[PDB]
RNA sequence: CGCGACCUCAGAUCAGACGUGGCGACCCGCUGAAUUUAAGCAUAUUAGUCAGCGGAGGAAAAGAAACUAACCAGGAUUCCCUCAGUAACGGCGAGUGAACAGGGAAGAGCCCAGCGCCGAAUCCCCGCCCCGCGGCGGGGCGCGGGAAAUGUGGCGUACGGA
RNA sequence: CGCCGUUCCGAAGGGACGGGCGAUGGCCUCCGUUGCCCUCAGCCGAUCGAAAGGGAGUCGGGUUCAGAUCCCCGAAUCCG
């Protein structure tokens, strides 16, 4: 059609896309940290991630500060064995995109997070856009293609790590690389491996 | 018509005081 | 002087009855309760006191609406009906 | 003090009305064990918290 | 229309009034502080019988949430007696005693004679 | 006279509020008899009149509520008191029609490939 | 039970005090105050090797 | 100057909804020790455990392979026996430590975007008509209002499909 | 979870006189009402913080077993 905007948004090192990503990043850097967008900045990436252009679908733009997770402790002094004297070079286990989806999914707690995507970044900020669905509209309630999002099991998909950006952080998957999450999750594997089955007859 | 007696409560005292004033220094 | 003498100066109270939990732990200066953190929306409770929870849980009080929800449950929360009249 | 508040005058009033003995006709009941009132309070010994 | 002041102040827009499509609660809650609930019973103590006899007053144990206005207008309904003034005080028991002083012509001793306390 | 709730349902709103405004005066005169000192025959009538007032106000609120939910019988929005009150999660479900809704793709699968009933020989 | 005998908070008083060095219940103006808390020997307390399921 | 669009953005006690807090045995996402073991101790161990924070459901999570294999090949997830105290990790010290295959409990698959095709063929809202009416719907009207071409609905999804 | 922050990255005033338009109730005379524009408006930060700071206005005499600048009598006074 969308397949032109798609292959265009892959030459981010080009001239046109390095001008656009820069005027976009400048304009985003002037607004609030979490503000509602009028329409999806990337309409193609939004369709690909499940955004039907109909009432009820909401797009929030949100910026997050880049960099690792300095340990929250007093001056230095993380009292423990030298193993855990690390404060500076530590990293967070959830992607900045998963932190964007839950800073939107918490600021606006009525809406259900579907997905999110990258719309720009600079040295000190990363800008994402979160596809929030209003689960009590009738364009979503009645349409049976998307009435799964309205059941109480999917409350705060991103606080429970069920979105795409979240699921990418739990190391789950099929293969010889993802053995430590056989079962539900890493802790449901850990439980069964660290659980002593004591039969009646031994 | 049998009348009744009475009853009054009071906090239970606990013995933990130790003056430890006595000193026997002999190096 | 740190003892019996300076036990007389105690005349102005630190805490008063909290309005959310009725316990005498509302720090008048810090303006927050030490028992439930009243000005905060979330009731404060920590796992490191297994016993302080059992003093404030859904059974400890009247359950004036739960003891009826547990009764309306045995019939799927029927509504707008009455038994057949005499 | 004498500069009470309403919430406190009312709590003291409740603590005044809880401070009376069991009616004598109440341990001639059938399923009875209460010999006397044990939750009583004296203003001198026990100091009502607060 | 020139900008005379260098401060862009927010323009005042229009504000409608609530035209609901359905009242939230179905019926207005009845006034539970009735003229009858506002006066529980009188006192028959020689501290109040000297008020009735000498001061030409009456002593009621009114509800605690009652004003001197509600009391005045609730003795002028249950007993049909114009009232000079009302002086309330909350007892250590918890109830609100109220000394109601009757108009000059009305006789307390003879309006307590009626209602029973005498 | 034993005031039963049955013979209170035919009477009119003001033929009920006159009974209420008479029972409250009978209370006031009994709470006075209690403090002036009266016969137990009177003292024991307090529990009888407090419950007669309870019966009256009960029939008043019941007839008024029935009239209300008749007035809003067929309307779309009705007061949150007349709306069916079940558990919050039970009120925030999908209708039986939204549950019973199917996409045209599944109304076509269910039609072209129904679940056949069969047996096998042993 | 697995919690029986351990639902209290009690630390030994230590040497001195002319007391038998068993843990003891903390403070309080009650009978059960500095009274011996854990161990099979004490009243209340936990039994030796609590039977398991 | 004014007028009329559109975009972006405010204001409402605007009409109608929604969230918040509690419980927490089980479950999901992060954060995360030190007692102790090593006859000391610093890596390791305790342990991704206790504490801490957030979010749910009657189950949750996972789930129809960017899989296992190297066979004469198997075929979503979860669970049990077994593999196995194994391969491997480790001051190769203390100690730690899976998976595949196989036998079982259960057993079920699917759906979009995209690429094209169709006169937007789609959806929400208010007013009136008749019913249904205590899980707010069915059918009819409205030169009634909107959403939507910056893409709604039907066919269709890797097992190929038109 | 929340913390920081208190005029700081803010479209932060829902108010007033007069006028014009519109409606309303009555000596519908003449005021009052509320709807719409026109004109005008600084502020300086929501709110809390003192029974000893600031803070208009009550004194005499009588009386109870326990209350009086509080009740009774008699003299005033402030605010609206
Ligand atoms: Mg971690
Ligand atoms: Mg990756
Ligand atoms: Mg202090
Ligand atoms: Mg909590
Ligand atoms: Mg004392
Ligand atoms: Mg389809
Ligand atoms: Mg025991
Ligand atoms: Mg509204
Ligand atoms: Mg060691
Ligand atoms: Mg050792
Ligand atoms: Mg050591
Ligand atoms: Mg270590
Ligand atoms: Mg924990
Ligand atoms: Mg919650
Ligand atoms: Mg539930
Ligand atoms: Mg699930
Ligand atoms: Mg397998
Ligand atoms: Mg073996
Ligand atoms: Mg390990
Ligand atoms: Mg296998
Ligand atoms: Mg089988
Ligand atoms: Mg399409
Ligand atoms: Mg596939
Ligand atoms: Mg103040
Ligand atoms: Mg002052
Ligand atoms: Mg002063
Ligand atoms: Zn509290």
């Amino acid at each position: 059609g969308y397949k032109y905007i798609q292959e265009l948004w892959r030459k981010k090192q080009s001239d046109v896309m390095r001008f656009l990503l820069r005027v976009r990043c400048w304009q985003y850097r002037q607004l609030s940290a979490l503000h509602r967008a009028p329409r999806p900045t990337r309409p193609d990436k939004a369709r690909r991630l499940g955004y039907k252009a109909k009432q009820g679908y909401v797009i929030y733009r949100i910026r997050v500060r880049r960099g690792g997770r300095k340990r929250p402790v007093p001056k230095g002094a993380t009292y423990g064995k030298p193993v855990h004297h690390g404060v500076n070079q530590l990293k967070f286990a959830r992607s900045l995109q998963s932190v964007a989806e839950e800073r939107a999914g918490r600021h606006c707690g009525a809406l259900r997070v579907l997905n999110s995507y990258w719309v720009g970044e600079d040295s000190t900020y990363k800008f994402f856009e979160v596809i929030l669905i209003d689960p009590f509209h009738k364009a979503i309630r009645r349409n049976p293609d998307t009435q799964w999002i309205t059941k109480p099991v999917h409350k705060h998909r991103e606080m429970r790590g069920l979105t795409s950006a979240g699921r990418k952080s739990r190391g789950l998957g099929k293969g010889h690389k993802f053995h430590h999450t056989i079962g539900g999750s890493r802790r449901a594997a850990w439980r069964r491996r660290n659980t002593l089955q004591l039969h009646r007859y031994r | 018509f049998v009348f009744g007696p009475t009853g009054m409560p009071g906090p239970t005292p606990s013995g933990t005081n130790v003056g430890s004033s006595g000193r026997s220094p002999s190096v | 002087t740190k003892g019996t003498s300076s036990f007389g100066k105690r005349r102005n109270k630190t805490h008063t009855l909290c309005r959310r939990c009725g316990s005498k732990a509302y720090h008048l200066q810090k303006s927050t309760c030490g028992k439930c953190g009243y000005p905060a929306k979330r009731k404060r409770k920590y796992n490191w006191s297994a016993k302080a929870k059992r003093r404030n849980t859904t059974g400890t009080g009247r359950m004036r609406h739960l003891k009826i929800v547990y009764r309306r449950f045995r019939h799927g929360f029927r509504e707008g009906t009455t038994p057949k009249p005499k | 003090s004498s500069h009470k508040t309403f919430r406190i005058k009312r709590f003291l009033a409740k603590k005044q009305k809880q401070n009376r003995p069991i009616p004598q006709w109440i341990w001639m009941k059938t399923g009875n064990k209460i010999r006397y009132n044990s939750k009583r309070r004296h203003w001198r010994r026990t100091k009502l918290g607060l | 229309k020139i900008r005379t002041s260098p401060t862009f102040r927010r323009p005042k827009t229009l504000r409608l009034r609530r035209q609901p499509k359905y009242p939230r609660k179905s019926a207005p809650r009845r006034n539970k502080l009735d003229h009858y609930a506002i006066i529980k019973f009188p006192l028959t103590t020689e501290s109040a019988m000297k008020k009735i006899e000498d001061n030409n007053t009456l002593v009621f144990i009114v509800d605690v949430k009652a004003n001197k206005h509600q009391i005045k207008q609730a003795v002028k309904k249950l007993y049909d007696i114009d009232v000079a003034k009302v002086n309330t005080l909350i007892r250590p028991d918890g109830e609100k005693k109220a000394y109601v002083r009757l108009a000059p012509d009305y006789d307390a001793l003879d309006v307590a004679n009626k209602i029973g306390i005498i | 006279a034993k005031i039963k709730a049955r013979d209170l349902r035919g009477k009119k709103k003001e033929e009920l509020l006159k009974q209420l405004d008479d029972l409250k005066v009978e209370l006031s005169q009994l709470r006075v008899a209690k403090v002036t000192g009266g016969a137990a025959s009177k003292l024991s009538k307090i529990r009888v009149v407090r419950k007669s007032i309870a019966r009256v106000l009960t029939v008043i609120n019941q007839t008024q509520k029935e009239n209300l939910r008749k007035f809003y019988k067929g309307k779309k929005y009705k007061p949150l008191d007349l709306r069916p009150k079940k558990t919050r999660a039970m009120r925030r479900r999908l209708n039986k029609h939204e549950e019973s809704l199917k996409t045209k793709k599944q109304q076509r699968k269910e039609r072209l490939y129904p679940l056949r009933k069969y047996a096998v020989k042993a | 039970s697995e919690l029986a005998g351990h639902q209290t908070s009690a630390e030994s008083w230590g040497t001195g005090r002319a007391v038998a060095r068993i843990p003891r219940v903390r403070g309080g103006g009650t009978h059960r105050s500095g009274q011996g808390a854990f161990g099979n020997m004490c009243r209340g307390g936990r039994m030796f090797a609590p039977t398991k399921t």
